């Protein structure tokens, strides 16, 4: 859901 | 005889300790290398309770009365320190669930949402307005490469995140330079919680 | 009676130095204080002879064979890294002549020329453009502030150091909001020696 | 003749  | 051998030890083993110090020193920045990033980390994590644990012992086995109260502030200082890290990073990763939340080099994460899923990247200097570049549908905002992006399906808000604060940023300009390419500005309109 | 007192003045000194590393290790970043990066560049600059000197007493006075090769090992292993930051240091300030190009955090500078004089910053990520966005007289590149500019006298070129080599940009993208507001846009087109 | 900020 969240990339970095 | 037996003298001489434990100064062996003791020399030896603070040789390591000293060259590793030298080079997360030395080369422990996510700009240089991931690697002797983490292991950096690692040793942050271990030198807290050391420097606690060490002052503690001079606190039980002080040299006079000024060492014992030096030791118990020194003891303090870790304790607090540790305290006050583990707070801005908790806070920081439940604003944003990034893992750069935990990175004491910086105190600013900038959101960006590319089509169904969040981008993070931490921010070099806070702001209060953020410039965006889409050239032949790749994107870069704030000078920083940020993928692939279509101008035509650009964010209407962004979002800045810190320790105690969430700004929103809400774009404002919008100029097409071709199909695929063009420059928009965003600014900041509201705090959060 | 003297075994416990030399215990403790030992353990009071190992107390003091760990807080101290404690702190330049979370703290001694420029986004953080530049008090705390002062001290962690003294430390650094201290570390590397400390380091040689430790691993040349263990290599004269060895546990084994194989602590005194890995005693050489790890002195040739300080000695090439001195050499490495003093000749990438030297190089990128005989390019730029800013102090930024002695902060092992950072191998990249970018030159922008404000009137008569030079503003240097270092650069997050490198890239083949840089752009530009000035407003109400306020010039800010790259994401980062970089001061008051009028924009109608914004630079034509604008040079990026490395250790190595030296980038040109020039202006290609000119557009001009409003009196004392514009954005342009910088690309590289050679290269330096 | 150069400001490092
Ligand atoms: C582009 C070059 C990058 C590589 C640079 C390093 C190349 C290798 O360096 C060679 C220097 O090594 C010196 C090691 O010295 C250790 C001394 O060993 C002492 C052991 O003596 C035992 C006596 O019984
Ligand atoms: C940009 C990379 C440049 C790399 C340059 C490498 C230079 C490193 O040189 C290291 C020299 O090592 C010599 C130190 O080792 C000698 C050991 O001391 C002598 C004692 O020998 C053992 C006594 O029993």
């Amino acid at each position: 859901a969240a990339a970095a | 005889d037996e003298v001489l051998r434990l100064v062996k030890d003791w020399n030896f083993t603070w040789s390591v300790v000293f060259l590793l110090i030298t080079i997360v020193l030395q080369y422990g920045y996510p700009s240089r290398s991931m690697f002797v990033y983490v292991i950096k980390m690692f040793v942050l994590w271990l030198l807290w309770p050391a420097s606690m644990a060490l002052s503690i012992f001079c606190a039980v086995y002080p040299i006079d009365l000024a060492s014992q109260i030096i030791s118990g502030i020194l003891a303090a200082t870790s304790c607090a320190m540790w305290i006050s890290y583990f707070v801005q990073s908790i806070r920081l990763f439940m604003r944003t669930g990034s893992w750069w939340s935990f990175n004491p080099e910086s105190n600013c994460l900038l959101n960006v949402p590319i089509g169904g899923t969040t981008v993070v990247r931490p921010l070099v200097e806070d702001s209060t307005s953020v410039t965006a570049v889409v050239t032949d549908g790749y994107l870069k905002m704030a000078g920083m490469h940020f993928g692939a992006c279509d101008f035509q399906r650009l964010p209407s808000e962004v979002t800045v995140a810190k320790p105690n604060v969430l700004i929103a940023l809400k774009m404002i300009k919008r100029q097409a330079y071709g199909t695929n390419s063009g420059v928009a500005i965003y600014h900041r309109y509201k705090a959060g919680n």
